[PDB]
């Protein structure tokens, strides 16, 4: 099968950059997607192929009211994805509502791909979390997909722009996309920048330039999080590979994050996942404990020692799962996909769902709660009102999301044998 | 000499404090690759994990206890014990009339 | 089981940061944090570690009148040290409502470390006694471990005002804060500054710019204490056990110290042991006793003439102690320090619970008496007054410290077979 890649809105895009240009440079791939270095994993699970060996990366770069774009449109990851796709407000019911105003001039770009395919799986969306064009437009055009694919799986490979959350509409934005990419969305993965900001000044004393400095860390999530797909392996094999087995209800699909070698400028496995079980190592920021974990092992380890260190972490009660049933982990290994600059060379990485960590939620909507009665920043701009003047909508939003915090915190009660 | 005869103390201070809950049940009452599991852990922390023959480590069980010298159900502190394999090169030297005395000296220790 | 260090205050930090620049002599770290290429020994015990081999100083820097912290900063060792937390008066009450009022800062910190630690041990507090915010912030942090982790031994090497008593509110600060380290501490291996710094101007001609060069000589107190933790040995691998036999009672709990080539600018274990006897070493100024003796050698000298030595004392009497009931004297050799160079091919250091203490603080409650009958530095400040509105704390401060010297004195004959 395939997958489409979509970065969309102005924040997001600064991301969506770096992670298609390590998507690249993670392979035998040059600026332009033509023949490099080494074939021998599969490349088409992103890269579909060109009548002449033009490896097109099945990605496609959207935004709204833009600004920054002159410069993506002119690097030369330009020449690599180039289906001719290339498109040029900032709270999230305009986002959204404007993303309606565009709909048919963008969407033209959707049944492209589509065609050009033989099994599409699903489309990831770069979006960022308090955004409106990060995630008013990144809320609503995975709607769209909803509404226009609804088998086809919607992958919400975030990022979180916390730093003490500035946007005044932070918490009512990032709680509509609590409806959307919860509700509306089919899995969801996201990265903090709070904890990578800690994590920055950890190796460099990096505490201002964060954004322009973390995307580094970021890449290297998102692209390890794929290698393991297109490496030839017993299982993990597509998407829903990853998604199906940590997840006991589609809501509470949002997977927080992990990696060990953070700061780094033999090991064994038994130092990731201890290491990475380290609340300091907890990538996202009464009684909780984990749902699921994923903890992806790359490099020449040994593949013997998975099994026996399971059982050392089994001894050492480190492991808190949720209160119900056999859930359990699976240590998945791949080669990296090598020759990129291998520090760490053993190296792991913690996607993961754990009902404390319901916080990057509850968090977002306990400062929407602190907004709420003020009336502070509904301000119902000439399209943050026209998609719902009233935002009943919003308080429906804010039920959709004390049912998704109640169902993690249900998660941690015995009885999923009741509704959550 | 840093195991039976226990002058690496730096191992014991994490094996025993993991393995003292589970000794606390008696003789059958024991699982033993649960408790290998815990040798090679606390092996792991300690600055024993830096020998080539560490490996060759196992938990066994002496039954008779401290009585041995000329009830079952008090065990645990009063069952456990270390020992090695060998091999032809060296059974000559470190084969079980020397070991069985090594046990016993660990025990008392 | 691995050890909290908590080193707070100007003094306790630059103690501290010697002591760790003494660590990263006796233990092959580099100064940028990482492993040294120089590199049988255990290092968690003392050092944080992230899998990058950066094995950080478990600190806990405090401050409240800035002054220290960023005139350390500036060495090379600052990539070990970072502790994420360099948090922001000279008499007491005033110095206790400046603390405080930094309470979930500090739980948050410590609990952090407690969670993520592996194995925890026990709180290392280094701190002033007689003065700044020591008298205050450091009363009041040694007013909250005792219901923060109840379940472990609160020791300090905390530094005693001895300094011919401008800080002329010493004496208020000295009794207040011995009050705390009677009754809140669980352990005090007490050193009492100039009666070290005077034995700095009999080994050399430091008459007064010494203070500094106490640091060098105590980092060898503290790196001497630590031996038999950081390298191999068949007992002793723990605080709890370095002083569970030498504190008879939660009430006794002082500890005295001395150390061997001290005149740093072969014999046996009799030489060193008989020179180290002799209460010129012990660094500090009825017919008064210890409790106990642990004194710890390293070098190339075998084990077989410490026995020997014993009977030498046995039969010497040279120093004598009767506690109602015996505690022995215990000595022990040790593998010698790594990485670094050492003078005196044999060393050791001795500690003992030597009751005379009682005479310092003795001499603390008399000069608490002589400012107490006239009461000229009462300042009259508002947080010195009203904080304490009716001085019982004050008051009942004498007594407290009383009982310790009525308890040593009853301790030290046949009596004392009753508490109160």
């Amino acid at each position: 099968r395939e997958i489409i890649t979509l970065q969309l809105g102005q924040c997001g895009n600064q991301i969506g950059f770096e992670f298609w240009k390590q998507l690249c440079a993670e392979h035998g791939i040059s600026p332009e997607g033509i023949v490099e270095e080494f074939a021998t994993d599969r490349k088409d699970v992103f890269f579909y192929q060109a009548d002449d060996e033009h490896y097109i990366p099945r990605a496609v770069l959207l935004d709204l009211e833009p600004r920054v774009i002159h410069s993506i449109l002119n690097s030369p990851y330009a020449k690599l994805y180039n289906p001719e796709n290339i498109y040029l407000g900032n709270n999230w019911a305009s986002g959204f509502s404007q993303g309606e105003k565009i709909h048919e001039d963008i969407f033209d770009i959707i049944d492209r791909e589509a065609d050009g395919s033989d099994s599409l799986e699903g489309f990831v969306l770069c979006h960022s979390i308090a955004g409106g064009t990060g995630s008013g437009l990144g809320s609503y055009l995975l709607e769209r997909l909803n509404d226009r694919y609804p088998k086809k799986l919607v992958q919400t490979y975030s990022v979180f722009p916390n730093q003490d959350e500035d946007v005044v509409v932070q918490p009512y934005n990032s709680l509509l996309t609590l409806k959307r990419l919860t509700q509306n969305a089919d899995c969801v993965v996201v990265l903090d920048n709070t904890a990578l900001n800690r994590i920055a000044t950890d190796r460099l004393h990096i505490q201002n330039p964060s954004f322009s400095q973390i995307n580094q860390l970021v890449s290297t999530i998102m692209s390890a999080s794929t290698t393991t797909l297109r490496y030839p392996g017993y299982m993990n094999n597509d998407l829903i590979g990853l998604i199906a087995s940590l997840i006991p209800t589609p809501r509470l699909h949002f997977l927080m994050t992990g990696y060990t070698p953070l700061t780094t400028d033999k090991t064994t496995v038994l130092d990731v996942m201890r290491r990475l079980l380290q609340p300091k190592n907890v990538m996202v920021s009464t009684n909780h404990c984990y749902i699921a974990i994923l903890n992806i092992i790359q490099g020449e380890v040994d593949p013997t020692q998975v099994h026996k260190s399971l059982q050392r972490i089994r001894e050492r009660k480190l492991a808190n799962f949720i209160p119900w049933g056999p859930a359990s982990i699976q240590v998945a290994l791949s080669r990296k996909s090598p020759y990129l600059p291998s520090a760490h060379r053993v190296s792991g990485l913690m996607m993961a769902n754990h009902t404390s960590i319901s916080s990057l939620f509850e968090r977002t909507c306990r400062q929407y709660d602190k907004l709420r009665k003020r009336e502070a920043f509904l301000e119902q701009f000439r399209k943050e009102d026209m998609f719902k003047d009233n935002f009943d909508e919003m308080d429906t939003s804010r039920e959709i999301v004390q049912q998704l915090i109640d169902e993690y915190h249900a998660a941690t009660r015995p009885d999923y044998i009741s509704w959550g | 000499k840093r195991y039976f005869l226990m002058d690496q103390g730096d191992f014991f201070v994490h094996f025993m404090d993991l393995a003292e809950e589970e000794l606390r049940k008696p003789v059958e009452d024991i699982t033993p690759p649960r408790l290998e599991a815990l040798l090679e852990l606390a092996l792991r922390m300690s600055t024993a994990n830096t020998d080539p023959f560490k490996d060759d480590l196992k938990i066994d069980l002496m039954p008779h206890d401290l009585i041995t010298q000329l009830e079952l159900a008090l065990s645990g502190l009063e069952a456990f014990s270390f020992d090695y394999i060998v091999k032809w090169p060296l059974s000559l030297i470190i084969n079980r009339k020397a070991l069985t005395r090594y046990q016993m000296l660990f025990r008392h220790m």
